[PDB]
RNA sequence: CCCACAGCCCCCGCCGCGGAGCCGAGGGCAAGCUGGUGCCAGCAGCCGCGGUAAUUCCAGCUCGGCGAGCGUCGCGCGGCGCUGCUGCAGUUGAAACGCCCGUAGUUGGCCCCCCGCCGCCACGAGGAAACGGGAGCGCUCCAGGCAGGCCCGUUGGAC
RNA sequence: CCCGCCGGCCGCCCAGGGAAACCGGGAGGCUCCGGGCUCUGGGGGGAGUAUGGCCGCAAGGCUGAAACUUGAAGGCAUUG
């Protein structure tokens, strides 16, 4: 059965950005995808999205620009701690320097980075770059 | 128990974990005749401490710049740094650090500053002369080639006034 | 079928090398600044000849 | 007796028309002359190397037919390096042949920073991956003062490609030198194909070349 | 996936683990107890025994030679062992019912080289290393 | 001088013992010349050498590594992504139960703007040191120790 | 008749993957290595043997070692 959304989002997106298309549709969406993809956005990575109402399973359609490398999720959620960060930044990031890590706060949905600003921690959600 | 027992101890040095290879062995002898060193013990001490040194570079180094901690360790390492000599005074940044390298170590070694004084003919001259305590720092006799001068000594390093 | 079959030259008197650091001097010496064609070996024949 | 061009390329090398070997690569024009190339090294600042000597037999009705493979590099330790290999009856002729397959096939090395961004970049620009056979290699950046941690064979390519920090992991039978070189320089050559935030500029085309 | 992957399943792994981590040879070979009890030596560098045979082994097919060895019985065991004096010449200086140290080979119990089923080493006789004897740095006079 | 008494270190005078071994030289793995023996004697962790040049045995010459230390045996960690959470494999190399139902167990689409509870993150209190980390101090250096300077944070032993 | 949709059974095949043979309605989207659940394996022999237990009229089935021994055994492909 369908557990877990975000991943076939973003394994869709990925597959779809791969031979050059310019747009998707996802089909169930979330609160969850829409921060994500709302991030993307602001990191220059997605452009524009659009959420279609039908009372049962929103759909989503997505505009490409390329750019986008690689996206994936972390199944289980587990709780980095604000001073642990840098270790997973090495293992899953290729490089120091402009690779973004989602994490949920008490404070919301931000970046490792934003996280290391405020000295807090929380739970890994996914990472792209 | 023996109040012996609460002594503590540690060793200074570490070897290769691959002995035989050219190239290390080859520059291992060049920097040896370049500074007349015993054996290859003192080599490895002088990796030891500059991989310490470079360990807490790293360490400072990944935290955020406004870190209390990192503010209050690098300023102590860069004191000790400035005040031994190794690292050039015009340089304040704990980047820097990183690049240093055992020749810089080796540099402040009494042999090599007595030696660019023109106060000795060679580093095994250094060495000799050291031995027979014809030498002297602020007044004191040293007789050990390995000890280390520091910056504010530099001048004060002379000829024992009792030697003959 | 006897063990020790198998188990006479003197031994050639020679000056005893300088040890210590002062081995590393020559060693420094040897293979730096003074000579060892053909490129170079460590004690193969052609070398070996000459100095004999 | 002199180099008498057999290519357009060739002949406008000849020529001083195009100056910089950038030039080539930024339009990925093939190189079939070895002189294309010796032209903008006069100075053989080019190195080499044999990394390994191989004899392969082939069964015949009387005895084996013995030859000799070669595996050549050369780099000018500033962002270039080169990889080939040569077959022949002859040890020597095979190394010539392979010393001028590594010469025409060549690829520019991309470098960068770990953190603080001093002066000349000092390590690879990002984590890259290479496959051959079944050998894998992980090439990631080290700070400054590194060195190069990583098998003698993969570290000599490195030194000729001109770095100085990195960590390095090999996965597979790594044993066999060849997959190995390759998958190094296929890691490598893959640098300059990944795009990166700094490289988003969108720049019009322009009518030369 | 084919692991199990959950935020709550701790246990299944590590039961999976101790079930799983038992098929080794080495692991078996360290944790089980059955090699210390039959191990002669039971976990001991060396020990000391009294020679009783001397005997000579051939080798294996792709060589020939006889190799020289004795029959040892060690003090707080009583059982018998072959233990192999290597050196050149070495077995005139070991005498019938002579005291004895016995060491490993390199490897931890399996035959060593073109000798079969040999796993022990003589090093000591009398209280005088072979390896010393063989030298000549000493001499064996008291026997 | 020190010491409960004596040594020892250190300081002052007269005479003044300058001594390197252990392993190896086919590969892994840095390092080659005569004489013997002749699949015998022996070497060899593995590949292998020895049936008339033995580059591998036994000797001499020479050479290399570490060095007042060197080598051998057993155990533990690493090597090992060959126990795999990070991070193995499962057509043919070792390995998908003959198939279905099914309880414990594990896992479970989307949606409510704020209330309560559980996990979670951050901060804090409270609770031995030694060890470890770490600030400062020239036991002649060092392994160490918490000292110490005169014109000392209330000199210090912070955390 | 031809133009589609759903479901099923098949063939060839670009990318991609792989040690390759080949797969491609995945053996793809994976060292750029995290959707969920279950089972199995850890060099070759000894050995699916011994000894216990359960089931079965029996033949036998399920479960299942150690000592000891050994330096290769195997896979896909190339030339003869
Ligand atoms: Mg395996
Ligand atoms: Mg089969
Ligand atoms: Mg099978
Ligand atoms: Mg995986
Ligand atoms: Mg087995």
């Amino acid at each position: 059965v369908r557990i877990n959304v975000l991943r076939d989002a973003l394994k869709s997106i990925c597959n779809a950005q791969r031979i050059g298309k310019k747009q998707v549709i996802v089909r169930p969406s979330s609160k969850v995808i829409i921060e994500f993809l709302q991030l993307m956005q602001k990191n220059g990575y997605i452009s524009d999205f659009a959420v279609v109402d039908n009372h049962r399973s929103n759909r989503i359609v997505v505009n490409l620009i390329g750019r986008l490398n690689k996206a994936g999720v972390i199944s289980p959620r587990f709780d980095i701690p604000a001073n642990d960060i840098e270790k997973w930044v090495v293992n899953l990031l290729p490089s120091r320097l402009f690779g973004h890590i989602i994490l949920t706060t008490s404070q919301g949905i931000m970046d490792h980075i934003e996280a290391q600003h405020r000295q807090i921690g929380g739970k890994v959600i996914g990472y792209f770059y | 128990p023996r109040i012996s027992r609460h002594r503590n101890s540690s060793k200074t040095y570490s070897t290769p974990k691959k002995p035989f290879t050219k190239p290390r062995l080859d520059a291992e002898l060049k920097l040896c005749g370049e500074y007349g060193l015993k054996c290859k013990r003192e080599i490895y001490r002088a990796r030891y401490m500059l991989a310490k040194i470079r360990r807490t570079a790293r360490n400072l180094l990944t935290l955020d710049e406004n870190d209390i901690k990192r503010r209050f360790e690098g300023a102590a390492l860069l004191r000790r740094l400035h005040m031994l000599g190794i690292l050039d005074e015009e340089k304040d940044q704990l980047d820097y650090v990183l690049g240093l390298r055992i020749e810089d170590i080796f540099k402040r070694r009494l042999q090599s500053v007595i030696v660019e004084s023109k106060l000795a003919k060679s580093v095994h001259h250094a060495r000799n002369m050291i031995k027979a305590r014809h030498i002297s720092v602020g007044g004191q006799i040293v007789n050990i080639p390995s000890y280390m001068v520091r910056i504010s000594n530099t001048s004060r390093v002379a000829i024992a006034d009792t030697s003959s | 079928t006897s063990a020790g079959k198998v188990r006479k030259k003197e031994k050639k008197e020679k000056p005893r090398p300088p040890r210590g650091r002062a081995y590393k001097r020559l060693l420094y010496n040897k293979n730096f600044v003074d000579d060892t064609h053909n490129g170079r070996r460590l004690g193969p024949n052609n070398l070996l000849i000459r100095q004999k | 007796e002199e180099w008498h061009p057999s290519t357009k390329l060739g002949r406008l090398v000849k020529a001083g028309k195009i100056e910089s070997l950038y030039d080539i690569f930024k339009y990925s024009l093939p190189i079939k002359e070895t002189e294309i190339i010796d032209y903008f090294f006069p100075k053989s600042e080019l190195a080499e190397e044999v990394c390994n000597i191989m004899s392969v037999q082939k069964q015949t009705t009387a005895g084996q037919r013995t030859r000799f493979r070669a595996h050549v590099i050369v780099g000018n330790r500033d962002g270039f390096i080169g990889y080939g290999a040569g077959v022949s009856k002859e040890v020597a002729n095979a190394i010539k042949k392979a010393a001028k397959n590594a010469r025409l096939n060549i690829v520019p090395v991309r470098r960068g920073f770990w953190g603080g961004k001093l002066g000349d970049p000092h390590t690879v620009s990002s984590k890259l991956s290479g496959k051959c056979g079944s050998v894998r290699v992980r090439l990631i950046p080290a700070p400054r003062g590194a060195g190069i941690v990583a098998s003698p064979t993969v570290a000599k390519v490195l030194e000729f490609a001109g770095v100085s920090d990195v960590f390095t992991r090999q996965s597979g039978h790594s044993r066999t030198l060849m997959n190995s070189v390759g998958a190094v320089y296929n890691a490598l050559k893959s640098s300059y194909s990944i795009l990166t935030p700094d490289l988003w500029k969108k720049e019009q085309l322009d009518h030369v070349q | 996936m084919s692991k199990t992957s959950g935020l709550y399943t701790a246990r299944k792994l590590r039961t999976v683990r101790r079930v799983n981590r038992w098929a080794d040879k080495k692991y078996r070979k360290a944790h089980l107890g059955t090699w210390l009890k039959a191990n002669p030596l039971e976990g001991a560098c060396m020990a000391r025994g009294i020679v009783t045979q001397k005997i000579g082994i051939s080798a294996k097919q792709p060589n020939s030679a006889v190799r020289k060895a004795v029959r040892v019985q060690l003090t707080k065991n009583s059982k018998k062992i072959t233990a192999f004096v290597p050196r050149d010449g070495s077995i005139t200086y070991i005498d019938n019912n002579d005291e004895v140290l016995v060491a490993g080979f390199g490897r931890a119990g399996r035959a060593v080289g073109d000798i079969p089923g040999c796993r022990f080493k003589v090093i000591k006789v009398a209280g005088i290393g072979l390896l010393a004897l063989f030298l000549r740095k000493r001499e064996k006079r008291a026997r």
